[PDB]
């Protein structure tokens, strides 16, 4: 007898049973005939090994994968995502991602075309309907010749808002589309802000439009299966201006604080969102004694403070306003001091590329980076934690799958990694609880396979 | 417990040998796996006969269907 | 009326949400029992003398919540 | 990291001395040992209670120096809640009380906010029960904060 010794086996591999293959048998005398019906085990065996090389084989560095799931991928997929991402061969794999929306307003997802028209038809009362102002988009939309502006930018989207959503049908239309816009989307985790005063009428209150939103987004996220469902969070804008009412940002602030406790479950308020006018008279710290009582009932704070080109705005946002998030913030370069501690405390910068380029303008299709390209990879390689969104889908007519691969126009050389490594800092810097950040984590794991790799 | 397998050809006699890995205490039960060639059939009535006048531990010669001589790859990926 | 209870170095964060449930009820009832104002109560001493409170209650007064305060057990005219 | 130790009496000449010490310090050394943090020490009460300092701190967090608040001798979750919004602080120094305030804790945890524990010292300055069988109402709350999803941090 000559002993070849144990054989541990596979991990995977020993725990297979009979039942799961059976093998039929048929008796021939005291002798078993037995035969497969089909070639699924081996298939099964071979699929593990083939899946036991890839892990074995990107185990070694596996820390610099953003995703610990894409170690099963093949080392040529692998490769594949160390490439620079192609904005016109990549459009199949960005769109089937599991994305996250951290930055999308409510009332700019129907602005114009067909699906203005869509919410509109169902208004409860259209009689009261405003009639549809002419507000002609800027040639080469969504792409402009020329940058134009803030305040041209939300001018086209006078249509809807405010206008709009002050009918209950309106509104229900509103929050129903733009679901569906982000179930189309692939989005797993998505938070809308929204401006629930504005809408609000003698007979509804903004605690009524604020509770009939949160009901629209949550009978959608429920007749939605849960493996593809977009779990939608809500955000409360606060918007300042040049004096005139600032009443509203209290109902704001008070209607978010108010609305944090009342639903821990599905769609739920989360956060509030500082925006509106920027400008030395209306910086962050003016609103510093507003935000304490947002600070006590543990609610999360992002702010739009990325117009102006100021950076004295975004340190009141991290050390007055205590921001977990900043909205566009396109110039923390120019203080190397504020961008150190950006990165270092964890504070998410929230990058719309489209409504970036369209409001400011970005060098496009440059093969070389320098002094005036769009800060998304200078932002990644300073450790800032990016997200990238679509701030506004109707007024600059993008979704975030065209989002995503704006950036390979407007960085240079950035990689398909990258794109992932920014769909997981949007993971991180959700506001969401426990059990939501592990069932998006879980959606994140299901990253698309890549097609015609190498 | 303490299950043998034992594939088998035409060496029939391989099988009884393997039973004495063990010593006298053997194995609780023996299973062989075989293919459907004719030219090893007598070898299985051979095996018959002695797991009779040896008995105690569990026995089967199961047959490999549609398997009667290794001729190409499809042969082996289905034993 | 929802009482705000001052209590000694202690959670504003029932204030907070205490404030904030009365500008929200404040606008939601415009038809029989409505919440027409706050009441700050609670402890009393030098240190919650209330004029460190004023912050918390300019949203208050922003939405037109009118405002009752408890002179506690103290001989306190300040 | 510079000690800058609140004091009875108002005092804040030391404090000033540290905190510039500190902002000079930052860039002069940029390999090797440096100095990369400022550490608010304890005297408790609400006078010397963090917020009192936030205007000393405004020169620390532009030189974007991190700051850790050292609570000491205290129970009351008043001065942690001005340590993490009014001084900005990116850790807590026995911060053994956070489970009182449910909202507190939800905050430390989600803004990730270490918590500096010491053990030996916290039994011998506080007293936690030893040995128990198994929980309540005395117990350590490193278990307690692990369970929150606290940053916590065990130290001498
Ligand atoms: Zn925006």
């Amino acid at each position: 007898f000559v002993r070849l010794g144990p054989e541990p086996g596979w991990p995977q591999l020993r725990l297979l049973s009979a039942p799961s293959f059976p093998l039929e048998s048929t008796l021939q005398g005291p002798v078993h005939w037995v035969r497969a019906s089909d070639m699924r085990l081996r298939q099964h065996v071979e699929g593990v090994l083939e899946r036991s090389r890839h892990i074995l084989a990107a185990w070694e560095g596996i820390s610099e994968l953003p995703i610990p799931a894409l170690a099963a991928w093949p080392p040529s997929h692998l490769r594949w995502l160390h490439e620079p991402l192609d904005p016109v061969q990549d459009k199949a794999w960005v769109q089937a991602l599991p994305k996250v929306e951290l930055h999308c307003h409510l009332g700019g997802f129907a602005t114009h075309g067909e699906l203005l028209h869509k919410v509109r038809q169902e208004a409860a009362n259209p009689e009261s309907l405003p009639p549809v102002r002419a507000i002609p988009l800027p040639p080469g939309w969504p792409i402009p010749e020329e940058p134009i502006g803030l305040e041209r930018y939300m001018r086209l989207g006078d249509n809807n808002g405010s206008a709009l959503l002050k009918d209950p049908g309106c509104l229900r239309a509103q929050c129903r589309l733009l679901y569906e816009a982000l179930l189309a989307d692939h989005v797993a985790y998505a938070e809308i802000r929204c401006s629930p005063a504005n809408y609000a009428s003698a007979s509804r209150s903004p605690w009524v439009v604020l509770q009939e939103i949160r009901n629209h987004f949550q009978q959608a996220m429920e007749e939605t299966p849960e493996d593809r469902r977009c779990h939608v969070n809500l955000l409360l804008t606060a918007t300042r201006e040049e004096g005139g009412d600032r009443s509203r940002i209290a109902r704001h602030l008070a209607l978010a604080i108010t609305a944090a406790e009342h639903w821990k479950n599905g769609c739920r308020v989360v956060g509030v969102d500082l925006a509106g006018f920027e400008d030395r008279t209306t910086r962050a710290a003016m609103f510093a004694t507003d935000f304490e009582p947002v600070h006590r009932v543990g609610l999360a704070v992002t702010v739009h403070a990325g117009e102006n080109d100021d950076v004295e705005g975004i340190w009141q946002a991290v050390f007055k306003l205590s921001a977990r998030r900043l909205g566009h913030a396109l110039h923390l370069s120019r203080s190397p001091d504020l961008l150190r501690v950006v990165a270092e405390r964890g504070i998410a910068v929230e990058l719309c590329p489209y409504a970036n380029l369209q409001i400011k303008g970005f060098p496009l299709d440059e093969e070389q980076e320098g002094s005036e390209t769009y800060p998304l990879r200078g932002y990644l390689a300073a450790g800032v934690a990016v997200t990238l969104n679509t701030d506004n889908l109707g007024i600059s007519q993008a979704s975030l799958t065209d989002n995503l691969l704006l950036t390979a126009r407007l960085c240079p050389g950035i990689t398909r990694l990258e794109v992932l490594k920014t769909q997981v800092f949007a993971a991180q810097a959700a506001f969401a609880n426990q059990a939501e950040r592990k069932a998006l984590w879980a959606r994140l794991a299901q990253v698309p396979v890549p097609t015609d790799t190498e | 417990m303490r299950i043998l397998l034992c594939s088998v050809g035409t060496s029939w006699a391989v099988v009884p040998e393997a039973m004495q890995l063990l010593g006298s205490q053997g194995f609780d039960e023996v299973h062989v796996l075989t293919t459907a060639s004719s030219k090893i059939s007598p070898g299985v009535e051979q095996l018959l006969r002695y797991f009779e006048m040896h008995p105690g531990p569990r026995f089967s010669i199961s047959r490999v269907q549609d398997f009667e001589d290794l001729r190409s790859e499809q042969d082996h990926m289905l034993f």
